[PDB]
């Protein structure tokens, strides 16, 4: 970046000696901060959990949260649709008129994440698997099912609503919960 | 001993230029390390339970 | 020296059924750490020396 | 006692024990965590003689012949009576009840 | 109603009232503070029959 590297510019970097070894080891701390944060934003699991092949869950319709293995990402239709509304401009492939990632050419360039995209997606899909078949009780020790329903009377208790609400409009329920996921991707 | 000079002049002004990048990087790793910690917080308090 | 994808974790199916429940009948008192740094070395730098 | 999931440790919070560190002070997190699970087949209501009846605190859980309530995080079964159950409704609309 | 401790004031928080200020916010955390204690002896259990 300083000196154009066909030239005897860098004999006088040195010089100022200490200053890029200071941006380097700068750098490198900030990439392997931004790898931790996403090592304790997405890996809050231990085991990857996964979803019972029947999916029903007492009306509760999962699937546009769930990951769709029909396509070769692993990821639901919520997730391909926010990977598609995000104009990306990562460098961190191998691969090499110009683009803006031209600028590697003046020694600019992008580190690779070292969770890829899918890695995080199967942490999202654990972690889905785990709240729906299991509830809070995966996130405090080992994971003990229950119904979706049952479950949703508990967490009907914690907000001080009598479970008989939930058991007597479930179908309201679930059909107010299917619209609300529904209006996600449209909103 | 004019050219030196001169591109002391430039190196100069990519040492500043790049300091100043960096500084740029560490404030914003801060900014996006809080957002990160609020993000794991949320996770832990609304996703696992 | 070897190289690999990482494991990303355990595999682990739910058993998911919908009038089935899991209740521990026994428990475990566990104690953690967590280290979490409060100050820092506290330096004062002369300007002429 | 904190009722925030993983900001005092892995687990169910009970006690947080400080110690002094060089720059920096150390939590020594007591948790509670399950242990030894069971496979019990649940139900959401009991049907008596027509009236639908809820758990006040636990869980109706079987052991494939009798029915019983727990409390939700340890197995301890009890007789299903009055004082455990509450009444609302009929056994016409919860679906699952027994 | 927030039952973190110390968070909105010292003691069991009831309320908390906000009020404007230059560049800030001031609020007036209404906790509710024991006093006036007496000793007593106690028992885990009570044996009937």
């Amino acid at each position: 970046y300083i000196c154009g590297d066909s030239t005897e510019c860098s004999n006088l970097l040195l010089q100022y000696g200490s200053f890029c070894t200071q941006l380097k080891r700068a750098l490198t701390g900030i990439a392997v901060e931004q790898d931790k944060n996403t090592q304790e934003v997405f890996a809050q699991v231990k085991q990857i959990y996964k979803t019972p092949p029947i999916k029903y869950f007492g009306g509760f319709n999962f699937s546009q949260i769930l990951p769709d293995p029909s396509k070769p990402s692993k990821r639901s239709p919520i997730e391909d649709l926010l990977f598609n509304k995000v104009t990306l401009a990562d460098a961190g492939f191998i691969k090499q008129r110009d683009l803006i990632c031209a600028q590697k050419f003046k020694g600019l360039t992008v580190l690779p994440p070292l969770l890829t995209d899918e890695m995080i997606a199967q942490y999202t899909s654990a972690l889905l698997a785990g709240t729906i078949t299991s509830g809070w009780t995966f996130g405090a020790g080992p994971a003990l099912q229950i119904p979706f329903p049952m479950q949703m009377a508990y967490r009907f208790n914690g907000i001080g609503v009598t479970q008989n609400v939930l058991y007597e409009n479930q179908k309201l329920i679930a059909n107010q919960f299917n619209s609300a996921i529904g209006k996600i991707q449209d909103s | 001993p004019e050219a030196e000079v001169q591109i002391d002049r430039l190196i100069t002004g990519r040492l500043q230029s790049l300091q100043t990048y960096v500084t740029q990087q560490l404030i914003r790793a801060a900014e996006i390390r809080a957002s990160a910690n609020l993000a794991a917080t949320k996770m832990s308090e609304c996703v696992l339970g | 020296i070897i190289a690999y994808t990482m494991s990303l974790g355990a595999e682990n199916s739910v058993a998911y059924s919908n009038n089935s429940i899991a209740i521990p009948t026994n428990f475990t008192i566990s104690v953690t750490t967590e280290i979490l740094p409060v100050s820092m070395t506290k330096t004062s730098v002369d300007c002429t020396m | 006692q904190s009722k925030r999931v993983d900001f005092c440790g892995k687990g169910y919070h009970l006690m947080s024990f400080p110690q002094s560190a060089p720059h920096g002070v150390v939590f020594l997190h007591v948790t509670y965590v399950p242990a030894q699970e069971k496979n019990f087949t649940t139900a959401p209501a009991i049907c008596h003689d027509g009236k639908a009846h809820f758990p006040r605190e636990g869980v109706f859980v079987s052991n494939g012949t009798h029915w019983f309530v727990t409390q939700r995080n340890f197995y301890e079964p009890q007789i299903i009576t009055t004082d455990n159950t509450f009444v609302s409704g009929n056994c016409d609309v919860v679906i699952g009840i027994v």
